[PDB]
C-alpha cells in the first residue's frame, strides 16, 4: 500500500509534470490563477487516488457482526467518486448494495469505506463493481451480494449503469427482485 | 381650505388626475370640470378630472394655489398645493 | 491563438508528464488499462482546452449547457449559462451565443470570469442597452452544491426593473 | 414643538393620519382630535387622527405651521411642517 | 393571402424539389420508404406554413365582447409550433399571453387563432412574439399587453418578452403578469 | 327539466346516433339533469391580518360554447372586523361558478360578494382554469381595496398563494 | 346543423337564462358546431420488436351525461412484417374518440382497429382519463394476440408505457 | 459529395420558399436555401460514416434523427443494455453507434435494430437490449425496443435491464 | 378536571352514537364513549397549561387543531420568523406556544395571532412573522398570516422571510 | 404666465436622455425650441414629446425660456422635474 | 460646513437618527449626544443618535440650520439642511 | 451652464458621489477632483468624485451653487443645483 | 487550536466518559455491539468537533485571489453537519453563502473549510451563521456578504433558517434580493 | 425494564460524563452555552432510550416515522417503518402498533435487530399468516444515502407474490 512518505517523495514530481502540463497547453504557468496549481492539482489527484493507501484487510478491522437470524440488508444512494483510468477524467455517481447474510453483518461504515477504497483509485466501472461485491462476499460469507453502479464518465445526462449479482442474488430472482424494488 | 393635494398614476403626461377627497370644496371641484367615484372596495369617494396634471396645475394657478411640493410615493405622484 | 500545429506539436509532451503522473501515484503505467492512458489523457486535456485555438423585447438563451475545468485543481466544473439582453440595432445568432460560450468555457478557468467574458463579449458584438449572465455549476473539486455567479451590463445593471423580470424568465 | 411630521400610508385622500410621537405637544395633540396607541410590536406610541392629511394640513394651519417638504417612503406620504 | 387553391397548384412543385433533395443527400427516391416522401414532405411543409393562408381581420369575426369592468386576463401555456426561416428547422415551444383590457377582451379560442396565424409561418422567434402582441393591441385598444415565447430550436431555450402599454409602463401590472405565468 | 330533455333527445337525432341503443336511453334526462345541476346557480341567492382560502375547485360552464372550464378559485382579504365562514365563502364560489359563464366576470362577482358582504380592507381573487373548448390554462385576477391600491398586499398575497 | 342550433337555443331558454345577451347571441351555432366537432368521427371511416406510442391525447364525450372525458392513450404492438404510420395511429384514436362513448369501448375499438389493420401477433392499449362528469382517473386496458396470451410481452409493454 | 451536391440541394430550397408563396429576395431568406442544405447536409452526415460477469447499461443518450416519411426531425433517447462475453464497448464507441445510424434519413424501429445489431457484432456478446424513445415532430412519445440473444431468451435479463433504465 | 368531567363526556358520546341511528351496543362501539371522551380531552389539553443581528425562522412546524365552529380537526403547518433583540427562543418553548394555543377549540386568525403575540411577549424582539397553513377538515387549504412590529412595518423585512419559508 | 408649468422627465439615468419634455396639449413652440420629436410608445394611450439630451442640457435651456425648477422627485425609475415660469 | 445631511428608517416617529459620518463637526455631533459606529460589513463610520428625527430638527435649528429638502430613498426618510 | 445634478446610491454618508456628464464643465469637474469614467456596458462617461455627498454640497456652494430640491429614485439619493 | 496529540492524550478519557454512559443508561457494555463503542463514540466525538483544530488563518493560506471588477458570488447548498452545544445532538442541513467582493474573492474550496472550521464545533446555529460571514467580510473586505443555514435539529420536517446580511446585502435591498432569488 | 428511579438515580452519572467528555474535547464547561449541557444531554440520552422502560385483507400501515441510535457510534439514525400483514383472527391497532415501533426503536439499535424485532412483535400478538416489516433511515453516522431493511415472515417469505404486493403497495 501507498504510504504517507510515498507521497511526500513524490509530490514534487506530480507537481513537476503538472506544470510542464500547464505549459504545454499554451497556458502561462506565471499568472496569478495558475501559480499553485502544479501543487495544488498534483495533491488533488493524490486525493483522488488516497483508496491505493489502504487494504481491505485494515477496513475489516472490528467490521463483522453475529446475527442468530437474517434479513435483506441495502445501502442505497452511496455517493461515489472515482478516476477513469483511461483518460483521467473523474467519473461519478452512486452505487447501490445489497445482501442476503449468513449469520455476518459488515457495519454499515465499514460498506462505505469499502466502496471508499476501491473508488479512490484509477478505475473502470466494471472493476470498481466487482470490487466491491467480491469484498462484501469474501468478508461476510453471505447467502449472496448485488451491487449496482450509477456514473456520469466526465470524459463522455448519458449515464453507465453496472450490475453485479453474486450468490442467491444471481440464483434466486425472488430476491434479485427484491433488491431491484427496494433501491428505487 | 388653504391646501390641496392632486396626483396621477403611471405616466406623468396623462391623466386621471385626482383632485379631490369627500370634504374637498365642491365648487372648486366644478370649476375644475371634476368627477365624483369610489373605485371598487374603497372606502372613500374621490373627485378625478381626466386631464394630465400639468393643465390642473395651469388652472390651479388661476385659482390662487402655488406648488409648494411635488413627490413620488408608489406609481402615485402627487403634488401638495397652497393658496 | 493556438494552432493545430502548436498541439500536434506539444502532445508528446503532455503524454511525457502524463506518464510521469501515473509513476508518481504508485500505479503501474506498463498494465494493460493504463498503456494508453498518457495519450488519451493529454487528447482530452486539448480538447477541453481547445477555446485558447479560437427591436424592443427581451431577448433571452437559457440552459446553454456548459463545460470548463477549474484552473486552480485542474478538475472540471459543469453547469448551465442564462443569459440576457436589451438589444439596440443587433441580435445574437444562436450558433454565434453557443461558440461565444465555447470559446471561454474551453479553457482553465474561474467561474466569475467566464462569466464576465460571456457578458463582455456579448455587449461588444451587439452593442445593446445591457447584457445579464448567470452561470450555475457543480464544481468537481467540491463533490470529490452549486456555484452561481451572475454579472449585470449595462441597463440590466442600471435598472433592477430589467434585472428582475431577467432573473424571473431564467425560472 | 416648532417641527412636525404628519403622515398617511396607500391613499392620500383618506385617513388615518400619523400626527404625533410621545414626545408631541399633548395640547396640539388633544386639539387636532388625536387618539393615542402602540401598534402590536412596536417600540413606540404614536398619536393618530382618522382625518384626511389635507384636513390636517388646514387645522395645522390655523396653528401657525406651514408646510416646509412632502415626500414618499415606500407606502407613507409624509409632511415636515414647521411652526412660520 | 394563400388560397387552397394556390397549395393544390404548388404541391406538385413543392414535391419534385423534396423529391431533388432526398438525390442530393445520397438517397434512393425510389425506395419503398420514400416512395412517397416528396408528397408528405411537401404537404407537412404546407401545413406548417397554413398562417399564410389566414388574416387577423378573419380571425376578429365574433371575436370581441364587452365588460364593464377590468381585470388580469392571462392565457398561460399556449403550445406553438414554428419553422425557423433560417434553417427551415421547426422552433417549438409555449407561449404566455397577459392584457389588461380596456372594457373590449377576446375569445379564449380567438387568442389561440392568433398564436396559431403567426406561428405557421417561416418565422423568427422576436417577430412572431411581437407580431402576437402587437395584434392584441390593435384588436382590444387594451390599457397593455405582455407576450413571452420560450421555445427549442431544433437547428437550452430562447425566451423572448414584449411589454406593451401599462405592462412597460407600471412595472407593478408587469410584475403581477410574471408571477401568476409561473 | 321536460323541456331540456326534449332538446337533448332532439340532439342525439341530429348527430347520426341511435337514441333507442342501450347507453343513449335514458341520455335525455341524464343530460338534463346534469345541465340543471351545472347551472344550480341561478336559483342560489348571496342574502341565503391577511386572510387565504386556496386550491378551492371549481367547475363552470362557458357561456360561449357550452363546454366545461374547470380549476381552482384562490382568495385572499384583509378583513376589518368582520370575517368570512369557510362554507359560505365555498357558497359563493358555488352561486356564481354554477352558471353560464366567463372566466372574468365569475372572478369579479366572487371578490364583490366577500367585498359586499364582510366590507373589509380589500379583497383579491384569483381563478386558474382548464378550459375544455380548446395543456394551457387561463388565469384571472380582480384586485380590490387595498389589494389593487397597497401592492405590498398583492406582493403578499401572490406570494402566500403559491 | 340549423336543428342542432335550435336545440341549444332551446336549453338556453330552458335554464333560467337571457338568450339576447352578448355572451349568448351566436351560443346555439357555436354549441352546435362545438358539438358536430366532438362528434365528427362519425362521418370518418378505418378503411380510409415491440412498438409502442404513448401519451397521445385524447378528447371523447360520455354518451350518458352529454359532459365530456379528457385524457391519454398508451398502444402497443408486436408487428408481423406490418407497422402503423403515425399519422394513421392518430386518425385511429381520432375515429373512435369524436364521438359520444364509454371508455371501455374506445379502449376495444381502437385495439380491433390495428388489428385489423396490421394483423400483428398481439396489440395492447391502455386509457386514462378525467371524467368531467364525476381528482379521480379511470384507466382501462385491453390486451389482444400476445399482448393477453403471453404475460411476459404486456408486462414490457406496461413497463415501457410509464 | 458535399461540395458537389450543396448547389443542388440549395436550389431545391429556393423552388421550396417560392413555391410556399413566400419571398427569397426578402431580408430574412436571403440565404436561407444555403443554410437549410447545410442544415440538411449535418443531419445526413451519418451516410458518410462506417461501422470501422456484469450487467452493463448506458441509459439516456441523447438521440436526433430526421424521419424518412416526412422529412421532420425526430428526437429523444437511447438506453443500451448488453451481457459481454469477452468484450466491452467503449462510451465513445457507442456514441459513434447511435450517431451513425440516426444522422440519416429513418424509421424509429430501423435505428432502434441496427444500434443493437452494430453491439452485437462488435462485441458477440452473450445478448443486447435497445430502448429508443422519441418525440416526432411530424408531447406523444413513440418507445421501440429491441431485445436480442439472452435479453430476448431469458425474460429475468430483459427485466433487470427494464428495471435499472428507470 | 379530566377525571372528573370523562363520564360526562362519555355520556354524552353515547348519546350521539344512538342520536346517529348507530347501535351503542355493538362490538365495535361498545368503548367508543369513552375512547372518543379521551381523544377530545387530548385534543383540547391546552387549557390545562400557561405561557410560563439575524433573522431568525422555524418553518414547517407541524400543527394539529380542531375547529370551534364545527368540532372538526384542522391540520397543518406553522412557520415563524423574528428578528431578535436580546433574547432568543429555544426550540423546544417554541413548539410547547404552538402546542398550547393549537390544543383548543379554535379560529385559525386567532392561532396564528396568540402564537405571534405569545413570541413578542416572550422575547421582546424587533418583530414577529407568523403564518399558519392548514386544511380544514369540516385539498383546499386555510393561510393565515399576522406580521408584528418591524415585519409589519419594513415590507423587505416581511419579503426576506417569505422567501426564506419557501 | 400663459401656460406657466412644465413636466420633464428621464428613466434609469440622470446623465443621459432621452427626456421627456411634453404631452399632446404642449407649446408647440417651446417643443420645436428644444428640438423635440412627437411620438406614441407602442400600447400607451397618449402622444409624448422628447429630446435625445440629457435632463440638464434641458434644464439650462428652459432657464433662457424663463422657468424655474420648483421641484425634482423620483417615482419608480422615473426622475421628474416640474418648471414654472 | 453648511450642509448636513439626517436620516431615519422603518418609521418616522422612533430612532436612530444618522447625523454624521467620517468628516462631521466633532462639536456638532458632541452637543447632539451622538455616538460613532460602523455597521458589520460597512466601508464607513457614521454618527448616530437614539432620539427620533423631530427631536433632531428642533436642536439642529437652535444651531442656525434650516431644513431645505425631504426625500425617502428605499425605507430611509432623509434632511437636508442647510445653515 | 446653470443647473447642476450631483448624486449617491446606497448611504448617503459614504462616496462615490457623481457630479457630472459627458457635457459638464471640464473646469468645474477638475475644481471638485472628479475623475471620468464609462461604467462597463452604459452609453455615457460619467464624471465621479471618492467625496460623500455633504463634502460636494460644501464645495458647490464655494462655486455659487444652491440646492433647489433633493430626491430618491430607486436606490440613488440625487440633489439638483443651480 | 487543538492538537493531534491532544486527540491521543484525551481519547482514553472520552471513552472512559462513553462507557460510564453506556452503564447509566441500562444497558450491557460487554454484549458485541457496545463492545468497541466507547472508543467508537469518543473518536466520532473528536471528528465531529474537529474545527477546534483548525484556525481562520491556517484556512486563508493562498485563498485570496484578485479581479479587476467585481460579479455576484455565490456557492448555495453547502451540505453542513454540525452539533448542538446544548443538548449534544447532531444539527444538519445546508449552507448558502452570497458576496459582492471589492477586487478580492476567495477560492471555491476555501469557501467550504469556512463553513467546515465552524460546524465541526459545538455551535448554535445563530453563531455558526454570523461566524461564516464575518470571517469572509474579515478576509476579502467586500462590499457585502449574505449567509444564510437551513438546518434540522436533531434534539427536537421542522426546519431553522437563520440569515445574517453584512455591508450592501443588508444596506441594499436590491442586492439582498438577487441573493435571496438566485439561492432558490 | 428499566424504571422511573433508574433513571432519577442515573442521570448525574450521565450529566458527570456528559461534563467530563465537554473538557476532553478541549472545550470550557464553564462558558454560558455549555454550563446546563451535562443535564440537557443526559436528559436527552434517557429520552432516546425511553423504550428500555416498556380477515381475508392485506393490511398495510406504511410511513411510521422512527427515530433511533446507532449503537456503535451512538449517533441518531431516523426514517420511516412500513408494516404489513395478513391477519388470522386478529387485527392491531394503530395505536399499539405505533407501540411496537417506538418500544424498539427508543433503544441503542442496529437497523437490522430493529426490523425483526417490530416482525416478530407483530407475529406473537396477532398470530397472524405473515408478517412483512421494511425500515428506510438515514444515518448520521454517513452524513457526518438510506439503508434500507427487510424481514418477511410465514407467507410474506413463503409466497412471493404476497411479498411482492406488499412491497408495491408501500410505495
Ligand atoms: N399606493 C400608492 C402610493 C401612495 C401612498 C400613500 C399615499 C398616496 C399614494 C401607490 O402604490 O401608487
Ligand atoms: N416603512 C414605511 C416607509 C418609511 C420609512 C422611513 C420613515 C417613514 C416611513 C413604508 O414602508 O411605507
Ligand atoms: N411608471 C414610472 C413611475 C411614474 C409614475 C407616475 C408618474 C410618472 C412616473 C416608473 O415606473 O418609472
Ligand atoms: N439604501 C437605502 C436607500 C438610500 C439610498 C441612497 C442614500 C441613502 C439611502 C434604503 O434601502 O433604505
Ligand atoms: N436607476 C436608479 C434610479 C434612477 C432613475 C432615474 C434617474 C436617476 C436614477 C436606481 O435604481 O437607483
Ligand atoms: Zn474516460
Ligand atoms: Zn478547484
Ligand atoms: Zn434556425
Ligand atoms: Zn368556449
Ligand atoms: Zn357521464
Ligand atoms: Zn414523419
Ligand atoms: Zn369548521
Ligand atoms: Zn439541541
Ligand atoms: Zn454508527
Amino acid at each position: 500500500p501507498r504510504s504517507e512518505e510515498d507521497n511526500e517523495l513524490n509530490l514534487p514530481n506530480l507537481a513537476a509534470a503538472y506544470s510542464s502540463i500547464l505549459s504545454s497547453l499554451g497556458e502561462n504557468p506565471q499568472r496569478q490563477g495558475l501559480l499553485k496549481t502544479p501543487w495544488r492539482a498534483a495533491s488533488a489527484m493524490q486525493f483522488f487516488t488516497k483508496g491505493y493507501q489502504e487494504t481491505i484487510s485494515d477496513v475489516l478491522n472490528d467490521a463483522i457482526f453475529d446475527e442468530d437470524h437474517d434479513e435483506m440488508v441495502i445501502v442505497k444512494d452511496i455517493d461515489m467518486f472515482s478516476m477513469c483510468e483511461h483518460h483521467l477524467v473523474p467519473f461519478v455517481g452512486k452505487v447501490h448494495i445489497g445482501y442476503l447474510p449468513n449469520k455476518q453483518v459488515l457495519g454499515l461504515s465499514k460498506l462505505a469505506r469499502i466502496v471508499e477504497i476501491y473508488s479512490r483509485r484509477l478505475q473502470v466501472q466494471e472493476r470498481l463493481t466487482k470490487q466491491i461485491a467480491v469484498a462484501i462476499t469474501e468478508a461476510l460469507r453471505p447467502a449472496g451480494v448485488g451491487v449496482v453502479v450509477e456514473a456520469t464518465h466526465m470524459c463522455m445526462n448519458s449515464k453507465t449503469v453496472t450490475s453485479t449479482m453474486l450468490g442467491v442474488f444471481r440464483e434466486d430472482p425472488k430476491t434479485r427482485e427484491e433488491f431491484l424494488t427496494l433501491i428505487r | 381650505m388653504p391646501y390641496l393635494l392632486i396626483s396621477t398614476q403611471i405616466r406623468m403626461e396623462v391623466g386621471p388626475t385626482m383632485v379631490g377627497d369627500e370634504q374637498s370644496d365642491p365648487e372648486l371641484m366644478q370649476h375644475l370640470g371634476a368627477s365624483k367615484r369610489r373605485a371598487l372596495g374603497n372606502n372613500f369617494y374621490e373627485y378625478y378630472v381626466d386631464d394630465p396634471p400639468r393643465i390642473v396645475l395651469d388652472k390651479l394657478e388661476r385659482r390662487g394655489f402655488r406648488v409648494l411640493s411635488m413627490t413620488g410615493v408608489g406609481q402615485t405622484l402627487v403634488w401638495c398645493l397652497h393658496k
